[PDB]
């Protein structure tokens, strides 16, 4: 209930008010994805998440909560996502990478030679259910 | 503002240090480091190598950590080759690796307490790192520079005492641990030459590729062995410190704690490790005994092409990273089929610290640059290959 | 600063070997101060190596090896301009410098 | 190694 | 979050304009793009949500003298929000110069002047290329495969002319190359 | 302000050591690289030589502009620094 | 603060107690047994693994036991053996030339773990610091003398690890 | 051979990693 004491990282600051930097973020990355073209990949996980995430802000008022449903880092780092994601927005439209060529062909390799358990590999957890989510809408 | 040269060729900071810095008043504003004095053409020796005539050159690489860097190689090999690794022989590596980080530790800091001007506790830290390297020169036949990590399993067997002789060294490391840092960490001297020097957000820790402590102090918990375990690394019970100003203080007192959770991870291995065979039983990839190879065919005729042509790697790539000393090391192993590699790169943690030095020394004393220099534990064998 | 991008056609590749020219010439008094080449050779016969060298390697029409030419060229001028090499190095480049040449080779060697 | 190529496919 | 997981969000999410080859396996899921859209690819890769790649382990080159395009720059990235490690790799040769990353990744700068010291590969937009490894005056990319092992030139001092020279090199003993090759392989 | 004279000796004197360049064509109008047959590199080398005799600089832009020496000795009339 | 704290903690910046603490713990190791051996007299501990110089072994019958395979020249990841072969009087394969470059030496024990008969060995011996170059280019003359010389040693080194090699 | 290096039965006795405190001084 109390505001954060501290983020325990180095350059990141508390924000007294995370729940008004959020809500205002994602909606301009909803009102900004508008430029790409409707039928492609990255518009779709960009204004998945981003609706899932704005919803979420709106619904619950502490921060306490918002990390707790959300699960993935603090508030104070989907700040520094949403600021990205607005830039890289930006980037891409000014970019236009969207046209697909005519000549276009891909090379998709599918190895499949094991490697022993010993050897260093990164197993993470699983990832939160919105990850998932947008897959399944970008596949559909 | 004047152009300053601090070439030290005398060991008292590194060696083979050259820094070129840019003096407003008693302020650096840049600091550009000259590198390639210690440049051996190790990358391109190793194409010219067997993949066992090889392994050698990593003991050279960062000779303050030795087996780090023969288990990332090993790793690799093991990695292209799918090669299983019996677990007393993963016990062993992992016990001799969290040798080799205390050692590293050990150096580091005492070496970067002498900088600053503290030498009684040099000499306390090489007791303990001469009773540390009779091991190493137990179970091969080097003080420093011991080939015993092999691809296969582990180059030979344990002497019978030395299980003993490490937990005896481990009953008392902690209190040498203790009166180490009794030296340092109260003192206000040492607090003021410390504390707010070099600090480093997490962003520009992972912008500029920081790793390990570096890495660590910034707040960002990020341990290879926790994040990407290997060998026998997930079965032990161990704490990861992090920081939470940047400042050279908080290296430090990471730098102790990473040393006392390496001493209960010793304690740990030496409690669980078990019996069994020290090499993989493939002996198409490993060598027979001495006494299998002189009544048996096969096993000769292993034992004499292994030892002139080695075994071939298929063709393949990749790049595996385990948590040195240092910080993350990594290895790019290239494989043609053959018996040679193909390419092979270090990626040198020193290499992306010594680089970062620019930005943590910018405006501020002359003084406090070797202090930064020596909070970032940088060896040359390394930094350049 | 920054290396440029890489040319599209010859005039590019040649506005770039004259500006780096223009440099190097610029680049003459630094060098006869750093190095004690005052009372050792004419503010012109360096002007003059460094004219050579841009007509031996004149019959280059790949604007990309022109640029890379360049390049090196700025390289090895940056480092002379620095204390980097030995002073008989510069000597030993940037100095203006019988019977059958068979017959003496065969004299010498037998591996022409 | 399954190494299809993908293409346009209109 | 895994190699399963990534290598299908970024099937979907990527431009397909950009990545012309695409392996998925245990040793390390690849991304081969062209050298103008190297820039790009890791720029949408360090900002996008679910592929926050901040960390670029190194560069390396690998050269292959059969190939037309000679050189193969590779990208060692990690992600640490995700535990996740990318590998990108590009094709270059001798007189190409590809686009530099130092504005995204900081630590980029020391690598490309590796790369350019041991191949030969100039980066465009880089704020200084100079050799970093070899000596001063260096002539020749060491790390390429037809550079000899030992070198052109050895130096040694020269007493007259009261200075470390370098000469010819001409050395007492030659490499001696084994070749254990065999022909069942 | 400079007078015609000297200015008109500084530069028939320089263009001499050329090892090329004719003496009896020199002339207060000759052309660099028209008149006497020279290379572009040349005749950057003349402009170079104007800045290798003074310490005033030309810049790239005024370099390739008017390949003249009738133009070039009026420029060099009309540089306040040399005397 | 405090007062109390805020006192206690202004005594410890003025009164120094955190260098008297330091001071004491030096004082301590003052009066303590030393740590330092007489080299010339007394030697640093060592173990029969020890790969220090080289040494050439021949059998109890006084015949070389290097048979010229040339096993360890290949294996030496410094190049720092060149052996030279033909067939003896007797018709046996035994080498002309062994010399091993001790400045090129690494030092690693892999010639002395690839012989098939034990014939080239890493001694005991690390005190052979030579005063030329040339005395450091040894020959077979030069290792059959340290074979000889450091026989009995070599053989009991030999007799522990064959449990482990 | 059967006779490996290893821990004794029963384990080896415990040992102390974290900071003994000290408490010296009258202040
Ligand atoms: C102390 C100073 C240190 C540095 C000194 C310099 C060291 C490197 C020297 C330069 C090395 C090179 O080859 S870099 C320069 C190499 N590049 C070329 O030669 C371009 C091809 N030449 C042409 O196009 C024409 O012949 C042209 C000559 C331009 C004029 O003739 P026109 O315009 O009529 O056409
Ligand atoms: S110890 Fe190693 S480097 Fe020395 S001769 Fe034997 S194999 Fe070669
Ligand atoms: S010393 Fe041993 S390995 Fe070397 S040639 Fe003689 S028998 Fe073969």
């Amino acid at each position: 209930a109390k505001v954060k004491q501290t983020t325990g990282i180095v350059g990141l600051d508390v924000v007294p008010n995370a729940r008004a930097v959020l809500i205002d973020l994602y909606s301009k990355t909803l009102k900004e994805i508008q430029a790409v073209p409707e039928d492609e990949g990255y518009r779709k996980a960009v204004e998945s998440f981003t609706r899932q995430r704005l919803n979420v802000c709106k619904e619950e008022e502490d921060w306490e909560m918002i990390e707790k449903r959300l699960g993935c880092g603090q508030v104070e780092e989907l700040i520094e996502e949403a600021r990205d994601e607005l830039t890289l927005i930006g980037k891409m439209i000014e970019w236009d990478p969207w046209g697909v060529p005519d000549d276009y062909e891909c090379e998709v390799i599918e190895n499949d030679a094991p490697i022993p358990k010993h050897v260093p590999q990164h197993r993470p957890g699983p990832l939160p259910e919105q990850f998932y989510k947008t897959l399944e809408g970008l596949i559909a | 503002n004047f152009t300053l040269n601090f070439g030290p060729q005398h060991p008292a900071a590194h060696g083979v240090l050259r820094l070129v810095l840019e003096m407003n008043g008693e302020v650096v504003e840049r600091a550009e480091p000259h590198i390639g004095l210690l440049h051996r053409g190790t990358e391109k020796l190793i194409e010219y190598k067997t993949y066992l005539q090889a392994l050698p050159y990593f003991d050279r690489l960062d000779y303050v950590s030795m087996m780090a860097q023969e288990h990332a190689y090993s790793l690799a090999v093991e990695k292209l080759l799918n090669c299983e690794v019996p677990l007393r022989a993963q016990y062993i590596r992992v016990l001799f690796c969290e040798i080799t980080r205390i050692l590293n530790h050990l150096l580091a800091l005492t070496t970067h307490a002498m900088d600053v001007g503290a030498l009684t506790p040099f000499l306390w830290a090489f007791e303990e790192r001469e009773k540390l390297l009779e091991f190493y020169e137990r179970v091969s036949g080097a003080r420093m520079h011991a080939s015993f990590i092999r691809p296969g399993g582990v180059a030979q067997d344990l002497p019978l005492g030395l299980c003993r002789d490490i937990d005896s060294f481990t009953q008392q490391f902690a209190s040498r641990i203790d009166e180490l840092e009794e030296m340092l960490t109260g003192n206000r001297i040492w607090k003021q030459r410390l504390v707010d020097i070099g600090t480093v957000t997490a962003q520009q820790a992972k912008d500029w590729g920081f790793s390990g402590v570096m890495l660590r102090g910034s707040g960002v918990c990020w341990d290879l062995r926790r994040a990407a375990p290997y060998d026998v690394y997930d079965q032990l019970d161990f704490d990861v410190p992090v920081g939470t100003r940047g400042d050279c203080y908080d290296r430090y007192c990471i730098r102790i704690e990473e040393m006392r959770q390496s001493l209960r991870i010793i304690v740990q291995c030496l409690n669980q490790m078990p019996s069994g065979m020290i090499k993989a039983d493939d002996r198409k990839l490993c060598p027979p005994s001495r006494c299998r190879m002189k009544l048996s065919m096969e096993s000769l005729i292993h034992h004499f092409e292994l030892y002139t042509e080695g075994f071939s790697v298929p063709a393949s790539s990749t790049y595996t990273a385990v948590e040195a000393p240092k910080g993350e090391f990594g290895v790019f192993l290239v494989s043609n089929g053959s018996n040679r590699p193909y390419r092979c790169k270090i990626r040198a943690p020193g290499f992306a610290h010594s680089q970062g030095l620019d930005f943590m020394s910018k405006h501020h004393m002359l003084a406090d640059v070797v202090t930064i220099i020596g909070t970032q534990d940088i060896v040359f064998g390394e930094v350049d290959r | 600063i920054g290396v440029p991008p890489n040319s599209a056609n010859l005039t590019e590749a040649r506005r770039r070997v004259f500006d780096f020219f223009r440099a190097a010439c610029r680049s003459i008094p630094t060098i006869m101060d750093i190095y004690n080449l005052q009372d050792v050779v004419a503010p012109s016969q360096l002007r003059y190596a460094i004219s050579a060298q841009i007509r031996n390697n004149a019959h280059i029409t790949d604007p990309k090896v022109i640029d890379l030419l360049i390049f090196k060229g700025m390289e090895e001028l940056t480092d002379i301009v620095d204390h980097a090499k030995q002073r008989h190095h510069i000597i030993g480049q940037y100095v203006v410098g019988g019977k059958t040449d068979f017959l003496k080779n065969f004299y010498t060697s037998n591996y022409f | 190694i399954r190494r299809y190529v993908l293409t346009k496919d209109n | 979050m895994d190699n399963q997981f990534i290598f299908k969000y970024s099937w979907e999410t990527l431009p397909k304009k950009w990545v012309k080859k695409m392996e998925r396996s245990e040793h390390g899921n690849r991304f081969d793009t062209n050298t103008d859209y190297l820039f790009q690819l890791l720029c949408f890769l360090k900002l996008h949500t679910y592929t926050r790649v901040q960390v670029l382990i190194d560069i390396c080159g690998v050269d292959y003298p059969s190939r037309k395009r000679r050189f193969e720059v590779v990208y060692n990235l990690l992600s640490t929000r995700y535990n996740s490690r990318i590998r990108v790799q590009t094709s270059a040769d001798e007189v190409t110069r590809i686009s530099s990353v130092v504005s995204l990744f900081p630590s980029a700068g020391w690598w490309e002047r590796e790369v350019w010291d041991m191949f030969g590969v100039s980066f465009i937009n880089h704020p200084d290329l100079r050799r970093i490894l070899t000596d001063y005056g260096f002539e020749g990319h060491p790390l390429r495969k037809d550079f000899p092992l030992s070198g052109y030139v050895q130096v040694r001092y020269d007493d007259p002319e009261k200075r470390v020279v370098s000469e010819p090199i001409e050395m007492t003993q030659e490499f001696r190359y084994f070749d254990f090759a065999s022909p069942w392989e | 302000f400079l007078d015609k004279s000297e200015v008109t000796d500084r530069v028939l004197s320089v263009v001499k050591n050329f090892q090329k360049v004719d003496p009896s064509k020199v002339t207060p109008k000759a052309n660099f690289q028209n008149d006497l047959g020279l290379d572009s590199l040349d005749s950057v080398e003349v402009v170079m030589a104007l800045e290798e005799e003074f310490g005033f600089e030309i810049p790239d832009n005024e370099a390739d502009k008017i390949q003249s020496i009738d133009l070039a000795v009026d420029f060099i009339a009309s540089h306040p620094q040399a005397k | 603060k405090d007062w109390n704290t805020v006192f206690e903690r202004s005594i410890n910046t003025l009164f120094l107690t955190e260098m008297v603490r330091g001071l004491s713990l030096t004082l301590k190791y003052f009066f303590d047994p030393k740590v330092t051996i007489n080299y010339p007299f007394e030697k640093g501990p060592l173990s029969p693994r020890f790969r220090g110089e080289h040494a050439l072994r021949r059998y109890p019958t006084g015949e070389e036991r290097c048979i010229a395979c040339k096993l360890c020249e290949a294996v030496c990841p410094a190049q720092a053996i060149t052996i030279e072969a033909e067939e003896r009087e007797d018709g046996s394969r035994r080498t002309t030339r062994y010399d091993i470059d001790m400045t090129k030496c690494i030092y690693c024990g892999f010639c002395q773990e690839a012989c098939p008969v034990d014939a080239i060995v890493e001694g005991p011996n690390f005190e052979f610091a030579t005063e030329t170059h040339e005395e450091l280019l040894y020959d077979k003359e030069k290792l059959l003398e340290n074979g000889d010389r450091w026989e009995t040693e070599i053989a009991e080194n030999l007799r522990s690890e064959s449990l482990y090699r | 051979p059967l006779l490996q290096d290893g821990p004794p039965p029963g384990g080896f006795a415990p040992v102390r990693y974290a900071r003994r405190i000290s408490n010296t001084g009258p202040s």
